[PDB]
């Protein structure tokens, strides 16, 4: 047999909303933390990211070296908003990082926190819409020697 | 209305697809949508059509609706024209687990 | 006929490199990852599925980039590969809006 | 040219880290059911990534827990987790041509 | 400008090899470990997986309740082989598991081990070919309450 | 011919070079040489090949774009035989350090 | 440079209208014309066509052996209608035919006529929408011997 | 802007001009058989042009005449003829979304 | 297990305009058709199916081109539409050759 | 049930042959025929066509104002060749034309002739391979007024 | 060899798919390929597999092979274990036409 | 503002015009005017809009490429208010006759 088209079985995300959605970039370059040497041309990543994103109809907004507490203000805010009129939401992060953590201006933190501001139960305007997080964190410690082809 | 097996059968009036068991099909929560061979389950809202000459009503119901309360044997408002009939026809028993 | 869905669905975390590894970054051009990301977005982002899109961003970072650190041979000619843990439940595309009506 | 030793791997495991994996005693796991369902339905036709997306769709949409003895574990949900680092499109192509 | 077709920029994995490749399924149902209650119908997963895979031209092979040490024998072997004539390789695993680990017949283990048998440097017949690992591990501990949606 | 590693040899390959507007000379100077097929030029120091040039595509930045590692370009020491070494020294991109955490060697 | 998205450059026909559109099937089986032997199982074409079309959300309607004059009534009507609420329109024809013509119940006719009822200037509800005509006409006279191919 | 009055038409008729159209008395024409076969198999999934291509493939490859009383008309072949002037991709799309 | 195929299959005639109509042509840029043809070929010819490719060539000729003849208003602001009679039996694509082997 | 993969049911034309194939362009600009005014910038069509085609890996070859008899020499030749090593063949034509005919340097002719040099029975190296003919013929006589959108 | 119905049956040794008529299936030119449930026709070289629990051997043979000499009732080397059986089982008669 | 048909008005829209390298002046002169959004300029005489310019894209030929009929460009008479009519007369493309068989009016 064959089941009807439930449309909950929509093959694709609906991306034709009144507008794309918010896109918050977190650019870290300087740190209060010791031994953390500043990030070189982490800005030029930012420009490009901004560029391509805005060309993608996004509502782009950026935050320079944020103390962790600020990040959370920023997210908590963004999260509590009516996304019902937008296709989705994207956040990006640029800084150092180690295995399992990411650095803010003042401290490291596992991203599992920010992650949880957007779950459907905590943010239904996005329930069923895609949430995208991109990271450029030096996260990790081992090197990859690769293989010649 | 439809919660009664009796009412689920009386909807299969003018039921095409001769070969298929009109009776027992309606018996398992299915009822005619009166449009081609689309039948819908009143206990999970599923709707199924285009049947091959061997598609069995239960297993095919199960295939498209793995949770159907009636089918997994939850207690529901079902008014069984023959409760003993159901008790044998229905799938065995499906426990769900996640560790132990 | 009402249904429910995981609160943890439709998330996508596409971060620079496999867990427990370095993230390479050119001081005067930005990170391997951001370079390849932007490159693909402004080149396909409109045309392409999000997953296959990122695949090519993976391809870019893995194929086009060696470390090149001639003062530190131990960190020289090193490689990098992104890590796209996904749980989307449908195809993301950056569609626009088009039609063309009638008289 | 050279390439990461850790590229072209794909780990598509049952559920997001730190969560249960649901499993029907008499039909197998939510995941394997949806996996097989998609493979034998699209595996030939479809890209591996989008393929798995629909396996994610299946597990997330079509499956509630249904445990009427343990209401605390009842009507629960599940979502797979496809961490990928492939660098090109995987397709289960065959071999076809037709000469002259 | 525009760079030439390097073909290392091949848009797709080459999957037309002499044959698909190996596909090893690890079915766990019973455990020597205490409190680990057996897995119900974990077999019926297996049958189906086997089915669909073989229909996908794969070389399918299965292993029932394996003590961890056996798994490694099995992988180490598989890994040391000439895959140059096959499109790729796939392994699947069925059993219980907790956060960060998977159970064998006798013990849990982080999969990071098996993972490493196939890296290009340890297994070049597959260097550039895709390695696929699917897992059905109860891995984790929290539940997901979900969210109700508008009729559809 | 006393082969391609010499800038001299890289120039003599640009005989019958189409695309008038483009700097035949300096292009070959930066490791590029004519493939003798359309406007495809290849770098002898990274094997890259590039063609179809718009009327402003600059030879260096466009070389850089398609080959972010080119040993000659990032300024590694190579068998390059510079018809004018001082010319190169000014033309070449500045200096691109690569990092992955701190390793004070950047603007340390 | 790069021109903006004019949306008149819509990559695809918009097919999400309030409804698919009309689909008129013309089944000829018997002819008043001499020597025109009836068409065998031309009906069974019809059933199938009808079937698949309706499964395609179409508004299907059929006409048996129509005298030519009737066809035109039927088209002229269909054509003069508000298609603004439908994706498109399709007509199909089943009968004999020779080179450059198609047979009605009573006479042959070049289809160029029906064709012209739907041009944008004569039928703007469909202006920009696709009009589909399928024909099963024995139209022509020569045979095709074909060519044998290498096993496959 | 303005557009040709003769655009967006598609005439997909049975065979190349000046040739016969073969037809099984008890299964219908080569063309209609292949047409329907493809429509109810891909019509939803597929572009109209490539769709018809496969209908062409079907008629050309799968069908010989087989007329053992008239060897002159025996083992003959047929190929459809799809003169098109559409200006965009036709697809038989449905309507799907899933809100929030 | 041996099969035969029409001698008249796999042909494609994509000529300028519908039968019985003019073909417009700019004296200093070439014909509507060739312009749109080349435009599409060198833009998609590699990426695209032949049929859909030509569709967009049809789209180009139909949408982007009016006649513009201000001395002969009777021939002014006129339109044109190509005519692609096809009998191919499979998908034509201008594929290249790519792979990437192993160690 | 389900029938096996006959591979005669190949979804696509095989276009990976040793080489693309021949591509013969017929550029007409001048005519011995009376009243036939020369074609303006019919060359610039040619250049472009040539360009894009060669970029498509084709073996391109061109013929200026050909008397009809020459065309046929040219085709007949091309046709009798081992295409077994090439993906296909393409011919293009540029000139005036009326309903049902195309002009050569000296005369009109229905293309049904050239067409028939390549049928599988007359040219098996291409049997199962695609033959492409593009035409830029003023073929026809009526005008199209169009419709505003 | 296979031209005999007898030989076509002896190939169905170790024939899976219990439900399907091993005997009459082989009778209509079909024989086991000894690989899953793939059967091939010796009179047209067609091969068919994956059968639903109602797929009839004749009509499904017909569907995938509209010309099969044995099936359309051309004279062939067929060695019918029971010629009278075939005469009733086979499809009626399919004339092919192209004008009158 | 005494609106766009005047070249004067088409220039005053290019206030805050990014993309330094590109000829703000003459660009507006050929029917183009700033949309005040990135580098999107629109033609007032054919409604075309064009953006993302490479460092050599010429305003006229690129206008022509995306709008083969533009009344201003093909030199039809239009409400254009030319800050310098003589300037236009030289800058504009030559002359494009359109034909469809013979109609001796070309280089007849
Ligand atoms: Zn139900
Ligand atoms: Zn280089
Ligand atoms: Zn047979
Ligand atoms: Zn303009």
């Amino acid at each position: 047999a064959l089941g009807s088209v439930t449309d909950r079985h929509a093959a694709e995300y609906n991306m034709r909303h009144k507008n794309r959605g918010m896109a918050l970039i977190f650019n870290h370059e300087h740190f209060e933390v010791p031994t953390l040497k500043s990030r070189a041309g982490t800005n030029v990543d930012c420009e490009n990211l901004t560029r391509v994103l805005k060309q993608l109809d996004f509502e782009v907004t950026v935050y320079k070296d944020c103390r962790y507490k600020d990040i959370l203000r920023t997210i908590e805010y963004a999260a509590s908003q009516n996304h019902s009129d937008s296709d989705c939401i994207l956040v990006a992060i640029l800084s150092h990082g180690e295995m399992g953590y990411i650095y803010a201006k003042d401290t490291q933190y596992k991203l599992d926190n920010i992650w949880s501001f957007f779950t459907a139960n905590h943010c239904p305007s996005l329930a069923g819409k895609p949430k995208l997080f991109f990271i450029q964190a030096c996260q990790g410690d081992r090197l990859d020697g690769g293989v010649t082809m | 209305d439809l919660n009664r097996e009796e009412t689920r059968l009386k909807t299969f009036t003018d039921w095409p697809l001769d070969w298929l068991d009109k009776r027992q099909l309606a018996q398992t929560g299915m009822y005619f949508t009166h449009a081609g061979d689309k039948v819908k389950c009143f206990f999970c809202g599923v709707e199924i059509g285009s049947w091959e000459q061997e598609d069995q009503p239960v297993p095919e119901h199960q295939r498209w609706s793995p949770n159907c309360p009636l089918l997994r044997r939850r207690t529901t408002n079902n008014v069984p024209i023959n409760a003993e009939a159901l008790d044998r026809i229905l799938p065995p028993i499906s426990y769900d687990i996640c560790g132990a | 006929m009402s249904y429910k869905i995981p609160v943890h669905a439709d998330f996508l975390i596409a971060y620079s490199t496999v867990p427990g590894f370095y993230s390479w970054r050119n001081t005067t051009r930005g990170s391997w990852f951001m370079q390849s990301l932007c490159a693909e977005l402004a080149a396909n982002g409109k045309r392409l599925d999000i997953l296959t899109l990122l695949t090519f961003v993976c391809q870019r970072v893995a194929v086009d980039f060696e470390s090149c650190t001639p003062d530190t041979p131990e960190m020289h000619q090193q490689k990098q590969i992104p890590c796209i843990t996904t749980m989307l439940t449908r195809i993301l595309r950056f569609s626009d809006k088009q039609l063309a009506p009638a008289g």
